[PDB]
RNA sequence: AAACUUUCAGCAACGGAUCUCUUGGCUCUCGCAUCGAUGAAGAACGCAGCGAAAUGCGAUACGUAAUGUGAAUUGAAUCAUCGAAUCUUUGAACGCACUGCGCCUUAAGGCAUGCCUGUUUGAGUGUCAU
RNA sequence: GCGAAACCACAGCCUGGGGAACGGGCCAGG
RNA sequence: UUGAGAAGCUCAGACGAGUAGGCAGGCGUGGAGGUUUGUGACGAAGCCUUGGGCGUGAGCCUGGGUCGAACAGCCUCUAGUGCAGAUCUUGGUGGAAGUAGC
RNA sequence: UUUCAAUGGCCCGUCUUGAAACACGGACCAAGGAGUCUAGCAUCUAUGCGAGUGUUUGGGUGAUGAAAACCCAUCCGCGAAGUGGGAACGCCCUUGUGGCGUGCACCAGAGCAUAGCUGUUGGGACCCGAAAGAUGGUGAGAACCAUCUAGUAGCUGGUUCCUGCCGAAGUUUCCGGAUAGCAGAAACUCAGAUCAGUUUUAUGAGUAUGUAAAAUGAGAGUU
RNA sequence: UUGACCUCAAAUCAGGUAGGACUACGCGCUGAACAAUAAGCGCAGGAAAAGAAAAUAACCAUGAUUCCCUCAGUAACGGAGUGAAGCGGGAAAAGCUCAAAUUUGAAAUCUGGCAACAUUUCUUUUGUUGUCCGAGUUGUAAUUUCAAGAAGCUGCUUUGAGUGUAGACGAUCGGUCUAAGUUCCUUGGAACAGGACGUCAGAGAGGGUGAGAACCCCGUCUUUGGUCGAUUGGAUAUGCCAUAUAAAGCGCUUUCGAAGAGUCGAGUUGUUUGCAGCUCUAAAUGGGUGGUAUCAUCUAAAGCUAAAUAUUGGCGAGAGACCGAUAGCGAACAAGUAGAGUGAUCGAAAGAUGAAAAGAACUUUGAAAAGAGAGUUAAAUAGUACGUGAAAUUGCUGAAAGGGAAGCAUUGGAAAUCAGUCUUACCUGGGUGAGAUCAGUAGUCUCUCGAGACUAUGCA
């Protein structure tokens, strides 16, 4: 049993057509959802920020992000990682409110019905 | 490789030796800093007419080594006029020599889809593509290549140093970003400098037989002595 | 080799050719139209984003971008705001100059009351007064709906306009 | 230069393509190029080959030879013209065939799919 | 000498190496998702051209209709496309045996088993109401 | 008339000796 | 004096068995990149030959004959790369032998 | 080239054993036919960079072939944190003296990556040669079929071009080996020095034997 | 007696569904030898499985699953060997549905029949509306899923499971659109070769054509597109309807907040901590799992879920430093075929005339097969026993040698045959004419005054 990578450059062209066909798809917005800013949880790497999986619920409501609006608008709720420092709120609440400094949600159309 | 089902390597019908297999050791690697030193060697062969000639090129009548032409040729749009600039240049003689060596492939690779050999033509380097890559590449023995992506397999085809190489003055302007020098980084590559020599004239003729080496040397013994 | 691919061989029959096969093709833009109009169908989504001045990732990238040209605390951050950001570019302009202009016209969010609405709270305003709510939520004979003093304010505020 | 990846450039394929053609692609593979005269009053370089055509043969050891093409015979990619033939042992006969880019055509067999198909082709008729 | 034996050479046999070829194999990569009780895969028997030890087709038997291409095969086609019709006996194979032997209804329609939802007709010393 | 197969390194007259059989093949003879 | 493929040229002296084993330099084959502005129907490749030549050798060049479509030298890359044996595999053909015999 | 004359001249390959012999294999010819691929480890060499080094999990990118080439964000692997003496200077007619000593031996990082070579350990593992056993079937205890399964031979047989150069041991010691020793490679220093299947001088001990320092030859000692 | 309900039935009642095949890649139940493997058995799809923590950790904490790299050939087990995982870096990212709380001021829910109305990839497909019956209170909807949530109160922000039309942007299927020599000479059976002069190139890929064809033909490039057929995606714009007395998000609380049992777990036997059998059998700030050796973390015994991933099968496609007819699949052709076996199964050999059959008319011998005269072809030294035609082997002819180890090696003879080596030029003198690189010479062109190329004029 021997696993072979013949097909690496073939799975590397296949996944770059799905980031256009995505593309197409979805035209103005990115292709990718805001992720937030964590710290790894070891002593070995928590001096280091990455990227999270979604924001936290204190997170979004101090951004002023209600949780069933944070997806539509492409924001990613964890509803299981929460904030145990006022560090990690304050990089993460700012980190939304960038993207939503950067943000232009395009209006929708409603059914307004005739009488009251 | 051959089907695994297959097949004694000496019984008829039988299983072959050995069978070849698909994980075989097919790419090689190199240090990305020996594959630059190779592209900055073959990029300075390319500018030697003397290299040219000893590679099979037919430069005998080019105006001068390196070959750079106006940023006008990046345009063209008709391989008419592409031929009409390889004349003017009298660049046409390596492409008059690639058209006339076509053969047929002595083997069983005709059979394999490769038919036909010939030569290697002109290697045109452009900067941007307004043109100029469809206006030469149905002349024979022709490639185009962009500045920024230089690649070994054209810059020495064979293994054998000196290509003959037209620029355009954009590529060629930008020959210092993609290399930078000795001392100054490149800018188009990260941390990366030319490469620097063991010997800083490499004409030995002029060190062993010059006025600082001369003056100092015992009187020189005789050449082919006599018996 | 197979014995359908042999079956099939030794048939007289055509195959079913599909010609599919065309890479370096990408995907054309459907959805927004200022997107279409403006894509450049040979570059890459993500020269094509930085072109019409959008961001392709609100997140890092993973690997090294091209360079073509040799270029020459809580309370102020939970209570500051930030005024939006510049458009760049032209596209990004026609995209924010389109969705205020629709939002605009989409804007009538005042709900008429309808004719029993409009009975429902003209009957409670000319008894219990105009401004005294709680008094008309707590009526059961006039409010038999049992609306609170929120709705009936509401309708009254939908009565206005 | 071939770069389209629905065209093959394998001899094994074209070859195969070629000697396994239905008869409506053998159709169009047997084509003729039309006279100087018919080329610039057709507007169309060339078409495919149909009985009753006068041609004219161009290479091969009967070149020169004029006639009607008698029959267009596909299951060989030949064709047959009236007295261009060869004698037999018996005194018999036998019809050479001619390959269709060897002749010319210097007059078109002209029905009203061939005039369709000629304004098709950008050509004035 | 001659014969025979042996050697060498020429020619003729025998044999099918070598060379060249190649509508084949092998390997890698890429796109795609589509069998069947509305009878599949497979098997058998026929049809008509044949060379079948091949192919196509199903009593509408190289298929018919439709869309074409447009004059052959060797509205033509041993052509292409293909949405309509047809598709023998079998086979999960289904009225019972496995071609017979049957049943019911009007030659035709049918007549397998398990299970699910419903319909209808019944039975019960089942529990109750009158 | 039809018609094999096993077997096959290669030739093939004897007396003596060749030390490891020497012999059929070397040496000396008939 | 031209005799600098300095990887060349030149001078001198000594030495030469060889199993296992060790180390150099070469010959040949299939395919690949480059090259010979290479060879080829006015005859490629193969094959035959008491034709000629070159090399210590592996091998190579060539004349004639036959033949009928491709093929080679050089630099580098690559490998299913070189046979007299394996009671080797496949195929062809001998003596036995026109014998044993039917 | 064929033949003749004179002289010489055994049949190869394997195995055996002291070389043999002997016993094996070989009717003939053509074609096929046996150290390969890969994953580790170590050595040597080449190459790039160097207290660093390694682009190719992946992303970017590649308009014409796009499985190539080109570019690199964050990680990560490994690595790291007295004398003698080469060479040179200045004096000495030169030797020689004086000042200055690298490496190493006596008394201030060097690595990482790739490639090739060689050795070695695994994978069928140079090829071939004995039946296992098990699983699942067919036919009627036994038989037969197909896969695991390239399960095997401490062995048997075979293992494919040339030339040149070097060249053994074939056995002390303990005890399948660690050895030593024989034969090469590398790293050295060293004639104002040592070495020797050699002969000596005389006296020490018992013509032999041994001794330190002469003759002859060779540059030697090493790790 | 009748009726309601339950139960057991029956029916060729109506409407549905299951089986079998293929299984390369899923997932299960198994299971040897030597591997949690082969084989056996069961079940799927275009992917499957897994999956929104009864998960890690001990940090400044992370945050469904899957896959890749790394961790790491490490810890651990047991020296050998077996051999992970958390973190970290990437690919892709998407979240949710119920059970358990009274709609109780109203079973608000659903299948079926029948009747209309639409609709179609489609007269083949899908629904909608109305009515009746049935299901259902032993519980069908709305509401809720712990991340919460309910009920009140509150003033902010919100809202279509509708049906048309038009155009644009996409996807799929089928038509359509396409540059330039066959000019001259030579060889040849044939020009596609050689030479001359040309042409087109966003086309000099490949194939065909009587020998190496960009320009003879199909194609190739344009095409990452024009133009028409028909199907359908998501949107946009604009009408017509909109059952809103409605339904949501975010504030607040003097009010509430249900959480899955023969399961967890304990004991004992096997397989491999998991799983299973057996005996017993729970709890509610409980229970699981970790670090403490109290703290941390999670919330099981119910359910769904795209993408990144796999893919020797199937429907196609493009390739190749692959093999080149004893090779490569067993099979380039007839190939799982002929043939072998009662059967399970086993299983070959076998490619090439020529450009064109022009496949040898005709005469003649023979019973025939065939032969011989002819004839076709560029070639029959291409005649279907067909390209080339090696060796072993066989026959005839010619020459030579012959008596037993033989072949072979060395040296020459004889016979046969072969190879190359040639005097021809050089020097010198005169005569005759010639011309330039010579002119006590005139011009042009290209390079860098003079250097090459020429053009006239003279021949000292």
């Amino acid at each position: 049993y021997v696993k072979t990578w013949f097909n690496q450059p073939g799975r590397k062209l296949r996944r770059r057509q799905a980031r256009q066909t995505k593309a197409a798809k979805i035209a103005p917005r990115p292709v990718e959802a805001i992720r937030p800013a964590v710290k790894p949880p070891t002593i070995r790497y928590n001096m280091k920020v990455r990227a999270g999986r979604g924001f936290t619920l204190e997170e979004l409501k101090a951004a002023g992000v209600s949780r069933r609006v944070a997806s539509t608008i492409g924001i990613p709720v964890d509803h299981r990682r929460r904030n145990r420092s006022e560090e990690s709120l304050q990089r993460n609440v700012e980190r939304i409110k960038v993207y939503l400094a950067h943000l232009i949600v395009f209006p929708r159309k409603a059914g307004q019905p005739k009488k009251g | 490789a051959v089907s695994e089902k297959a097949g004694g390597n000496m019984c008829r019908s039988g299983r072959m030796f050995a069978p070849t297999k698909t994980w075989r050791k097919w790419h090689v690697k190199v240090n990305q800093n020996e594959k630059r030193y190779a592209i900055a060697s073959a990029v300075a062969a390319s500018g030697v007419p003397s290299l040219l000639l000893a590679r099979g090129h037919r430069i005998e009548e080019i105006p001068e080594v390196p070959l750079v032409v106006d940023d006008a040729v990046q345009s063209f749009q008709k391989t008419k006029e592409a031929v009409a600039l390889l004349k003017e240049i009298k660049a046409y003689r390596d492409v008059i020599k690639v058209a006339n060596s076509r053969k047929l492939r002595a083997g069983k690779g005709k059979l394999r889809n490769r038919r036909h050999v010939q030569r290697r033509g002109p290697l045109v380097v452009f900067n941007e593509d307004t043109g100029i890559v469809k206006a030469f590449r149905n002349i024979p023995g022709v490639e185009i290549v962009n500045v920024r992506r230089l690649n070994l397999l054209q810059l020495a085809p064979g293994g054998h140093l000196g290509r003959f190489v037209i620029w355009t003055k954009s590529a060629f302007g930008l020959l210092d970003s993609v290399f930078g020098s000795t001392t100054e980084v490149a800018q188009l590559k990260k941390n990366y400098f030319l490469p620097e020599n063991i010997i800083s004239n490499a004409d030995v003729t002029r060190l062993i037989n010059s006025d600082e080496i001369q003056s100092i040397v015992k009187a020189a013994g005789p050449s082919r002595v006599k018996r | 080799a197979n014995p359908r691919q042999r079956n099939k061989q030794r048939s007289g029959k055509p195959r079913l050719t599909r010609r599919n096969a065309n890479k370096k093709a990408k995907a054309k833009i459907y959805g927004n139209f200022v997107i279409q109009q403006n894509w450049d169908k040979h570059a890459t989504l993500r020269q094509n984003y930085a072109r019409l001045g959008l961001l392709a990732t609100p997140n890092y990238v993973t690997g090294g971008v091209e360079k073509l040209y040799p270029d020459p605390t809580l309370d102020d951050v939970l209570d500051k705001e930030i005024s939006i950001a510049p458009a760049k570019t032209e596209v990004v302009r026609q995209l924010e100059e389109e969705a205020v202009k629709k939002a605009a016209r989409q804007s009538n969010k005042m709900l008429p009351l309808s004719a029993f609405e409009h009975a429902y709270i003209q009957r409670l305003i000319n008894k219990y007064g105009t401004e005294d709510f709680e008094s008309m939520a707590k009526d059961v004979k006039l409010n038999s709906k049992l609306f609170n003093g929120s709705k009936l304010k509401n309708l009254y505020i939908r009565m206005k306009a | 230069m071939k770069f389209s990846r629905d065209v093959t450039s394998s001899r094994r394929k074209q070859r195969k393509a070629h000697f396994g053609a239905p008869s409506s692609v053998r159709r169009v593979l047997m084509s003729a190029p039309l006279s100087k005269e018919l080329r610039e009053q057709y507007k169309i370089r060339s078409l495919p080959v149909r009985r009753d055509d006068q041609i004219t043969v161009i290479r091969g050891s009967n070149k020169g030879r004029e006639g009607k093409i008698t029959s267009v015979y596909r299951k060989k990619f030949l064709l047959l013209i009236e007295r261009v033939t060869r004698e037999k042992a018996n005194g018999a006969s036998a019809p050479v065939g001619i390959d269709a880019s060897k002749v010319v055509i210097t007059k078109l067999h002209l029905d009203k799919d061939r005039k369709d198909l000629i304004v098709r082709k950008g050509g004035k008729v």
